[PDB]
């Protein structure tokens, strides 16, 4: 019940929109969970799917936290971070592949 | 926008505010009026249900001068290519007509099949972002310049100067930003682009739709 704003740059290029994700206000959830999310705009917003994320030079999106810190995660990595995340925590997300 | 000013209210009566459902959350996008039936938009705005606010200044007070109509049809340019941002364009039907008055009316669409020179001065204007910071409540308004095909050619790797237009000085800190999507490029009071997409940092140059490309569709879509 909390928006969490995230954009998306691929290839240099990021669609001007105004776009959130919806969020259980105060949840734990897994950085499985969350890279899920991530996968789903990505998909929804610009057709970018596993195959293309494998082949591309970079891709990462950044957990931007509400206490000013930020979290870098590969999305060509496996490994989740051993670790839940709390869903009022986030700022924003900027995804970038 | 960046680096614009608050727009006087109600002197863009063509603005249009979108509320869009997706799948995993909601956005938000401009648009503008061009007949009293339908929105124009960018196609990237698409999304299952669309709630469409005309007659606004500031979005989020309930001012008695807005008129609030849903989608009935979100119609996407069927070679829309979601990867590259290409034929970045879509007509919203409303579901009912809108009722025209002062703060509420159409804008004027291109004569055929023009071009834009670079160094011409067109205006957009918006509800997005004014920076990473911060957004805005109320309509905001820059004034752009039209560049040489060459400062996006270099800068954007899918930018085609036949269906859109470069727009913004680099040196100038003035640019649309996110929520300004779908809003309106205009030159000399005629809507010539759609604001499309630019780099994540929202530094200039950005690209548009170039709407006079794609006048035969929106006609025939529209009737």
């Amino acid at each position: 019940t909390v928006q969490v704003p995230y954009t998306i740059t691929v290839n240099g290029t990021s669609q001007n929109i105004l776009s959130n994700l919806t969020f259980n206000k105060n949840q734990n959830i897994s950085y499985k969970d969350l890279e899920g999310k991530v996968k789903s705009v990505l998909e929804s917003n610009r057709g970018i799917t596993d195959v293309d994320l494998r082949l591309s030079k970079q891709a990462k999106y950044t957990v931007n936290f509400k206490n000013g810190t930020k979290k870098v995660i590969d999305l060509k990595s496996g490994i989740y971070t051993a670790n839940l995340i709390n869903s009022s925590d986030i700022k924003s997300i900027n995804i970038n592949v | 926008i960046i680096g614009g000013r608050e727009s006087r209210p109600h002197s863009r009566p063509y603005m249009a505010y979108l509320q869009i459902q997706s799948p995993a959350g909601q956005s938000r996008c401009g648009g503008f009026l061009v007949r009293e039936d339908f929105v124009l938009t960018a196609a990237h705005c698409w999304g299952s249900n669309i709630n469409v606010t005309l007659g606004a200044h500031n979005i989020q007070r309930r001012e008695n001068t807005q008129q609030h109509i849903t989608a009935r049809r979100a119609i996407r340019h069927p070679q829309y290519n979601q990867r590259t941002i290409q034929n970045d364009i879509m007509l919203l039907q409303l579901s009912r007509r809108v009722r025209r008055n002062r703060n509420v009316n159409p804008v004027a669409l291109p004569r055929a099949q023009e071009g834009l020179r670079p160094g011409t001065l067109c205006t957009v204007a918006g509800w997005g972002r004014v920076s990473m910071r911060r957004g805005t409540d109320t309509l905001r308004e820059v004034q752009l310049r039209v560049q040489r095909d060459r400062q996006c050619l270099r800068i954007f790797g899918s930018y085609d100067p036949r269906r859109q237009i470069c727009v913004g000085d680099r040196r100038e800190r003035k640019a649309a930003f996110k929520g300004d999507s779908g809003g309106p490029l205009l030159c000399n009071n005629v809507a010539h682009g759609i604001v499309s997409y630019g780099k994540s940092s929202g530094v200039p140059p950005e690209v548009f739709t170039r709407v006079s490309s794609f006048l035969p569709w929106i006609r025939t879509t529209m009737r």
